[PDB]
């Protein structure tokens, strides 16, 4: 075999230019996919066979054999098959390397056998759950079979409008593993059993005393210096006193407290904080005598120097969720800042799919049937206005960002994460908490395809439609699924959506694209039916499954061409490729802000400086106060510096 | 029974919960004196839905109706619903009115959308329904699991899922 | 340079064994266009600097150099330039051995500033007629400034929905020679002067006495048979005598009479033809005493022996002229006997424009803007129906075939033709005479992704409605240019296009998909305004097209897998792809016959015919027989033998 | 003019159709008694539209009204319509009706739409219209161009265009 060696030095070849030939690691992707396809499954019957110890007893599988063939043949010679190979050396690397799944012969699966691995699980879920099936038929009146809801499933994902997560990638009907990528727990130091598995764990070791993990402390600690500074990461749940008291009055004083007693500063926040935070220092009870200013410029420090330092604001995560949590408050996320629930009695995991917005675009090819954006089937997205109309730029590759596509990408999305819950959580009670994170991908693509810059008024709009639109859909396919099910999370009565919220009515200055009839009827059909997830919107990093659809990594503008360094001529009609640190992080923190309300989790909001303000250790702390007087959630997730 | 079958399809690890099929264990307890009575006949085990597979075999397991007796099923999935079985039994135990019923369940058959009704009227039938706790397990495979003398090897998360278990029945139960 | 190395061997490795791997052919093409793509020009002002011996007072180019760069640097990252590359290793190898231009510094034309030049020759031309470019904004009420001419051009020539002759794609705007393709002549044996040029010759020899050259004789020629037994292919236009002699009393006896006197059989045809041929040989002036059955056996001998007899009819060829030609008529054809115009006076030529027909699919991805199936500006196009319905089979790619980019096609096919013809023709006479030959190219493929066999009712009616409507287009853009340009063919006048003629009238049992009222405003506005074409539809084999586009050839069935020898499971399946031998010859002629009523030149018509019924020489002959019964023009191309 | 310019501008084979650029080469004719007499001064060319370059310039060529006088254009291309330039010759010889044109066009300039009506409207000013020849082609080679004694080399297709053009020119003018 001449061929292969061929194939390998060719491989060496372009991918060592591949950084700045937009050509070459297209083809170095393809050269890749034909080094490795004899060594991957080519045929149904050949995938079962290498894989009958995962799939002997799978009943969907068995008896779809011949209808799963065609449609895995008819796959690959689709042109989705054809976007995938033409994604990048990258993407076929971390195909090869991660997601395809190896049997004991050695034969790898293919590409398309891996989306049918996929599209199977969920399918098979859907029709073994026979709720999961039933609201799924209520949600789409056009399936009636389960290779139909295969085929909904596999256009969904093939399509990469739904970008599910590295575990869901990587363990979906072939391993018993945890499908919930983030895990967070508070013990009251159980940890070592979720040690040993794959997924980020975020723990809150506030009440300590005198894999990738995410430790979060609150400044009050008395040994917030030692924590500060030291695999893990670091995270601060700041009070808001902490804010006030910096921006105004600098000179103040601030108290440490161990946790000894500690009063009940952890337990409870808000107007109370200030409270039980003043009483306990009247008492005589702080352990520390530190300045607040000297404990800001330190955490900013600690953060220019590395992102370890997560600042997240404990009002905006507490006084947001859809609890009351005034009694006992949360003080521990995930490893990216961005899942917020209660962890303190049990073990609490979130389980994440992204949607990559550029598949939004009107004029973007899908694998998704035509005859699906009609025959929607759901009462409530029927009358949302779609085409998003903001009036897109001169210099403009998309035209328009549907809108309704986003939708049902939404709603594929909050099945299939639906079916991660229901078959991969860990624990009984994380499997009926249902908590689901739905970022997305690709945003600063869009804005680009649009031909607008990240901070352009069309873009804030539709940031704003997106985000709306999004946490709207995945509430009323929660809300269906809830009903089909009869699985709804145990703490939705005596709750804020029993009586009517949606996360942005505690909010100031919020426009819904949505004329606030609707929202009532969402209202009404929660209240009377329930809601299967407690937790819908949770904007992840997403720095892995962006990797093999070529989407902008998350939310934020592109940071990862010296736009910047480069001469005015070729400056003006590419400012839209502008990088996220070229643009005025106030912008940037706008939007988030703009974006929260529509966001019931938090968000991995990273500040993007260069080394001209980060050095001076007054504009972040600057930004924190401002994020603060916004309310955001997550102030800063990342302090990125160039 | 044969054994690296019990510990497969009775694990109640819910990553486990991609696989399902019925198995439920029997045995008849008689009400000599004040004492219920074990007997070595009566003792068995089915495959995959089971309960009626049980209610089938139930008259012609040399039933008497002057001596009320007890059955205890150690069945793997909880008693379902939709698929009618939690009606059959409840109607078993309507006009057999000498027998009681004892349902220790590995997992709760949550897979039917009515299984919370199909519990509650199963306690609405007379018959208490709880999830195996080590010592049902234990039990269970040095009964009916052809174990050869090899003792009891626990799964790991044996207890935690169990009191999850418990504590979502009993939830239920109380409505 | 270590890469080139190995992009060959890996392109001798991927073409040796591209024959039974499609996935192969494709990486080859690739490859192949990776290997040379330091050898051509990658800018704009590159290929204008190594060509500017030919562009330096183009005038076109030397204005639009920047807008010109961006269009094809957008082609470049276009689907269209992806799909041409990913057209197969023969597309690559054709590009770069003929079609891409090499100038003195050797550095060859890229693919896409051989588009570029097309385009730009085309749009030129049309700018500088000052009538073409009033006629192409009459049909196209969106194009204002010459590089919208120029984004028209490119976007029909890029997505190859048009595809022009092998001497345009040759020589548009780089040498000064001949664009006609087909060049026919019957000289009263001048002829040496298009030998030395590249284009196809037919010379009708009747009158002879006692590159590729078509030397076509009349059978009642005395050296008939030291004619048909002998680099240069052999033409028969046989008369309805001869077939009529044939079919009934076969032991009549044929005469052969010599040029030297002839009476004025070769000058006239029809019902006089058989008064002056029977009045001759009662005058005793044949030369021969043939049996007639004794020369059909020798003309379907030789015919299967080797392709190089062609069989035209002369009455279908000369009665359904737009002359009379009763006096005088045509005794030779072109190389392919596919034009038929007369040469006696002066030499003909023939500019001839390729459509794939797949590209008319609905489903077929275009680099014609959306925004242009609408606003035709063409009263007689924007009425017509679109979509043509014809209930596509359940195994159907394509999804309706549209029939309105079909007619877009054709416009733009016509206008390049005209441009061809003004600025390419030998002569005065030939640049006068404008005649266009609008060939067909993929129909097969239309039919396969269409779910049909070639024979399927579906198939025949979506042939009949395809070449109605071209030749509707080219009659109606033809008469557009005649009006904006005052120029038209010498003979329009006393013809029969001037007194209402479609060459439909002529034919028996022709069902028009145009409700004829549409037909009779047509025939106002030619009568009212005249053509500026006089020929506008002709079927060539356009075997070199079919390379670089992937259509199939021209629209025989597939004929250059053994589905025949295949196993019956997979043989429904795959029953559409059944080879041109496996349908049966009659249903051939049939829609050949279907089809011929709307092809106002001849067409390519080849038999296929097996070693089992050829090889008994009595087949054919009943199947020349049926031919002439039908009135088909031409009657036999090639005797295909498998 | 030069070698390789009056060769390159003055061929009408239709190839070479696409390279336009007018030429005009003029040439004074006096009629003393009956017959005309040519002068060397008024000889000469110009460049580029040369028709009406010709125009502005004829009032300072020394005309003189008491002679009539002819002038022939050895003219590349014929004079244009839409352009204007045959509506200026006709005002010019409309006026001046002592003065006779002959126009001797190398090629027909169909890129104007309406080049019939600027022939016929030519011809009904007065000005008779030809197509040159060889004889023609040869006269201006040898008077206008530098040959420098190198003899007229004709080039393919001559006569066969030639007499194309003509039969064109005279089929117009007839109408
Ligand atoms: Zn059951
Ligand atoms: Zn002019």
């Amino acid at each position: 075999h001449v061929e292969h060696e061929l194939l390998s030095k060719l491989i060496d070849e372009l991918k060592v230019k591949a950084n700045s030939d937009p050509e070459a690691d297209v083809l170095a992707g393809r050269l890749l996919h034909r080094l490795k396809a004899e060594s991957v499954t080519h045929t149904v019957a050949e995938y079962l066979e290498v894989f009958s110890d995962k799939f002997y007893d799978e009943e969907f599988f068995q008896m779809h054999r011949d209808e799963l063939e065609t449609r895995v043949s008819a796959f690959a010679q689709s042109p989705a098959y054809e976007r995938i190979v033409s994604s990048g050396y990258l993407s076929a690397l971390r195909y090869y390397d991660t997601y395809l799944y190896v049997g004991r012969s050695g034969k790898q699966e293919s590409v398309q056998h891996f989306y049918m691995r996929l599209a199977g699980f969920c399918a098979s879920t859907t029709c073994l759950y026979a709720g999961l099936r039933a609201a799924l038929q209520r949600a789409r009146p056009e399936i009636e079979s389960d290779m139909e809801v295969f085929d909904y499933y596999f256009e969904h994902l093939t399509s990469q409008t739904v970008c599910c997560s590295t575990p869901f990638m990587r363990f979906a009907g072939v391993e018993n593993s945890t499908l919930a990528s983030c895990i967070l727990t508070t013990p009251d130091l159980h940890l070592g059993r979720y040690l040993f598995q794959r997924a980020g764990v975020g723990v809150g070791v506030t009440g300590a005393g005198q894999v990738s993990v995410a430790a979060y402390m609150e400044p009050w600690h008395s040994q917030i210096f030692k924590f500060l500074e030291t695999g893990i990461f670091t995270g601060l749940f700041v009070p808001e006193l902490f804010f006030k008291l910096f921006r105004d009055t600098p000179w103040s004083d601030w108290y440490l407290f161990d946790p000894k007693d500690a009063g009940d500063l952890e337990r409870l926040y808000g107007e109370e904080f200030e409270r039980e935070y003043y009483r306990l220092v009247t008492a005589g009870k702080f352990c520390g005598r530190v300045s607040i200013k000297s404990l800001m410029f330190s955490i900013v420090n600690c953060a220019v120097k590395a992102g370890s330092p997560f600042i997240l604001l404990k009002e905006a995560c507490n006084a947001h969720f859809w609890r009351d949590l005034q009694g006992e408050a949360m003080n521990a996320a995930n490893l990216c800042a961005e899942v917020l629930q209660p962890s303190r009695k049990s073990v609490a995991t979130c389980n994440l799919a992204n949607i990559c917005l550029p598949r939004c675009l009107v004029n973007a090819p899908l694998a998704v049937r035509a005859q699906r954006a009609d025959t929607q089937g759901d009462e409530l997205l029927l009358a949302l206005p779609r085409l998003s109309v903001t009036l897109p730029g001169e210099g403009a590759v998309g035209d328009g960002f549907s809108l309704a596509r986003l939708r049902d990408a939404t709603q594929c999305a909050t099945f299939v994460v639906a079916c991660s819950i229901l078959q991969g959580s860990p624990t009984y009670d994380s499997r009926d908490m249902a908590s689901m994170g739905l970022g997305v991908q690709g945003l600063a693509d869009v804005f680009a395809d649009l031909g607008w810059q990240y901070t352009d008024p069309p873009s804030r709009s539709l940031n704003k439609e997106i985000f709306e639109h999004m946490y709207f859909t995945a509430l009323c396919t929660s809300s269906l699924i809830g009903l089909h099910t009869r699985k709804i999370f145990p703490g939705f009565k005596q709750s804020k959506y029993a009586g009517g919220w949606f996360h942005w009515h505690d909010w100031a200055g919020t426009d819904l694209s949505i004329p606030r009839e609707i929202w009532s009827r969402l209202s009404e059909r929660i209240v009377r039916d329930g809601l299967f997830n407690s937790q819908f919107i949770a904007l992840m990093p997403t720095s892995g499954c962006a990797q093999v659809t070529g989407c902008s990594d998350a939310f934020y503008p592109f940071y990862a061409g010296r736009v910047s360094c480069l001469p005015e001529a070729l400056r003006q009609r590419y400012l839209r490729f502008q990088t996220a640190f070229d643009y005025n992080q106030e912008d940037l923190i706008q939007m988030s802000r703009d974006r929260a309300p529509f966001v019931d989790q938090s968000q991995s909001h990273s500040l993007f400086l260069r080394e001209e303000d980060a050095a001076r250790a007054s504009t972040l702390a600057n930004l924190l106060v401002r994020s603060y007087e916004l309310g955001l959630k997550t102030i800063m997730y990342y302090c990125r510096i160039e | 029974m044969d054994p690296d079958t019990f510990t497969f399809n009775f694990n109640n690890d819910p990553l486990v919960l991609r696989r399902r099929q019925t198995y439920l264990c029997y045995e008849v307890e008689r009400l000599d004196n004040g004492t219920w009575v074990l007997m070595d006949q009566h003792m068995g085990f089915l495959c995959n839905h089971a309960e009626l597979r049980f209610l089938d075999l139930v008259p012609s397991l040399q039933l008497d109706p002057a001596q009320i007796y007890r059955v205890t099923w150690f069945i793997s999935w909880s008693p379902c619903f939709s698929w009618g079985c939690a009606g059959e039994v409840r109607a078993f135990l309507q006009e057999n009115t000498h027998v009681r019923l004892r349902i220790f369940a590995a997992r709760i058959y949550d897979y039917d959308p009515l299984y919370k009704e199909a519990l509650q009227m199963l306690r609405d039938a007379g018959a208490q329904v709880s999830i195996m706790t080590y010592d049902e397990f234990e039990y269970c495979w040095d009964t009916f699991v052809y174990r050869q003398g090899c003792p009891f090897q626990p799964w790991d998360g044996l207890e935690e899922h169990s009191q999850a278990l418990s504590g979502r029945l009993r939830a239920i139960l109380q409505n």
